[PDB]
């Protein structure tokens, strides 16, 4: 919710200071900074998925127990 | 030809700065450009890694 902020006024500060200073070398490391904060976006987004993988696991293991009772009850009524 | 160019060499000015004028524009103009693709590169190649 911060970073968003961040890259946002950067794009918006980017915009002007080309002419507040188009000859300064610090564009260039704008742009960079902007590179380096796409870099952190992904970084931090793919957090979530070793967590998320790991709730696929459950469902299997918990799937089968739900299967596995309905063979037994209707091999029974059977 | 000797009488045009001794004519012109006070006349040196203004065209000098048009020229710089142009030159400045121009050299500006490879930098938004320049910019511009590096974005492009970085959505490109950057964000698919």
């Amino acid at each position: 919710r911060k970073l968003n902020m961040s890259i946002l006024i950067n794009f918006l500060d980017l915009l002007d200071i080309l002419i507040r200073s188009p000859g300064s070398i610090k564009r260039e490391e704008k742009l960079e900074d902007l590179k380096l904060l796409f870099v952190h976006v992904h970084h931090l987004i793919n957090e979530y998925r070793p967590h998320q993988a790991r709730e696929t696991l459950r469902v299997m293991m918990e799937v089968q127990k739900r299967q596995r009772l309905e063979t037994a009850e209707r091999f029974q009524k059977h | 030809r000797l009488l045009a160019l001794v004519k012109w060499a006070n006349n040196a000015g203004k065209v000098e700065k048009c020229a710089m004028i142009s030159s400045f524009l121009d050299q500006q103009a490879i930098l938004f450009v320049d910019t511009a693709d590096r974005l492009a590169s970085l959505a490109r190649d950057a964000l698919v890694h």
